[PDB]
């Protein structure tokens, strides 16, 4: 079959940017490679088709590129909602192939946290299970650093995160912290905090709650 | 132009399953369809295609012998019937035109495993007198498999704010999630807010 290759694996840039996007067949597909867009949760999109021809309703700031072998597409300057993973596909011949994607990811600026923490509800309780939930809301970059304190002993093992996709509109992040702990356990403590380090922040931020 | 798939849910290993794409507003007697299939957190992989009239059909290998792509021109309808299904087989699988308007999908989750509907909790501040102006709320959707379970907020009336997090997978080798919103603390005793958990695995649907 042919075999197609995407460079770079992921690609990020900042909104205005000029974003180039490599594929390479391992044979000659003439012109028949066109690209696609994919959106998180979406269908794929076509852009480009027979190399260099726009499909309908495709913004001007894509274009395609090559033929033969070697193939480009271009996004003359990046806005974020071109969050998304692009493939090419070619058509020369069958089975269809595909690219194993490259991802674009956009590059904005530092966005600290807001922080929200909740404490275990009513019903959960009534199962023998607590969960503590920290919220990290639309920040940038995506690493932080979460710790839980009960009675200001750190804690370990007893907690997952989770962090959304990049945001579409405002290319920002947010990300759940769990703490897991049996019922029994929710109450030989009283003090629960989050604390939170981040890019954005320029001093550590702390959420608690009583009882 | 419209392409709308159907068919899709959770099946047994071995077992069969058709999906249907259904079109609209074009002229589907003449165009040629494809299958597409892309497994969670992985590429797209092309299943096959048939031509305008059904007289040619191709297969990607690994379903030849097993999977039947076929259409039915006065129902405007494509098919693709699937045979001894695998792990290997879970993906969302897309019909597309061979000028490549694609449907929206629909997701084949091929396992053994009995399905578990999730508890569902309430996420709430510890009081209603915020410390700011902007509250968050939330439910705690825990313990079901296979994925996925959607949300929406106040039946999709409300959207802007809303972050629906990845699933985790736990030790108990279950499937748990949270989604979240922010809204005005001012708002807090003046607007009902609800959150509507979807899990069509196991027929489960709630509302906290």
């Amino acid at each position: 079959e042919i075999v197609l290759t995407q460079s770079p694996a992921t690609l990020s840039l900042s909104p205005g940017e000029r974003a180039t996007l490599s594929c390479r067949a391992s044979q000659s597909v003439s012109s028949y490679l066109a690209w696609y867009q994919q959106k998180p949760g979406q269908a794929p999109r076509l852009l480009i088709y027979d190399a260099s021809n726009r499909a309908t309703g495709i913004p001007a700031r894509f274009s395609g590129s090559g033929s033969g072998t070697d193939f480009t597409l271009t996004i003359s300057s990046l806005e974020p909602e071109d969050f998304a993973v692009y493939y090419c596909q070619q058509s020369s011949n069958w089975p269809r192939t595909f690219g194993q994607g490259t991802k674009v990811e956009i590059k904005r600026t530092v966005a600290a946290p807001s922080v929200f923490i909740f404490p275990p509800s009513d019903e959960q309780l009534k199962s023998g299970t607590a969960s503590v939930v920290c919220l990290l809301n639309n920040f940038y970059p995506r690493e932080a650093k979460v710790q839980w304190k009960v009675d200001n002993a750190l804690q370990s093992g007893n907690s997952q995160e989770s962090v959304t996709e990049q945001d579409s509109k405002d290319s920002t992040y947010s990300l759940s912290s769990t703490l897991t702990l049996s019922k029994a356990d929710y109450e030989k403590h009283k003090v629960y905090a989050c604390e939170v380090t981040h890019q954005g922040l320029s001093s550590p931020v702390t959420k608690s709650f009583n009882r | 132009v419209q392409l709308v798939e159907s068919g899709g849910g959770v099946v047994q290993p071995g077992r069969s399953l058709r999906l249907d794409c259904k079109a609209s507003g074009i002229t589907f007697s003449n165009s040629g369809m494809h299958w597409v299939r892309q497994a969670p957190g992985k590429g797209l992989e092309w299943v096959a295609v048939i031509w305008y009239d059904g007289s040619k059909r191709y297969y990607a290998d690994s379903v030849k012998g097993r999977f039947t792509i076929s259409r039915d021109n006065s129902k405007n309808t494509l098919f693709l019937q699937m045979n001894s299904l695998r792990a290997e087989d879970t993906a969302v699988y897309y019909c597309a035109t061979n000028d490549d308007y694609w449907g929206q999908g629909t997701l084949v989750t091929v396992s053994s495993a009995s399905t578990k509907g999730p508890s569902v909790f309430p996420l709430a501040p510890s009081s209603k007198s915020t410390s700011g102006g902007t509250a968050a709320l939330g439910c705690l959707v825990k313990d079901y498999f296979p994925e996925p379970v959607t949300v929406s907020w106040n039946s999709g009336a409300l959207t802007s704010g809303v972050h629906t997090f990845p699933a985790v997978l736990q030790s108990s080798g279950l499937y748990s999630l949270s989604s979240v919103v922010t809204v005005p603390s001012s708002s807090l005793g003046t607007q009902t807010y609800i959150c509507n958990v979807n899990h069509k695995p196991s027929n489960t649907k709630v509302d906290k």
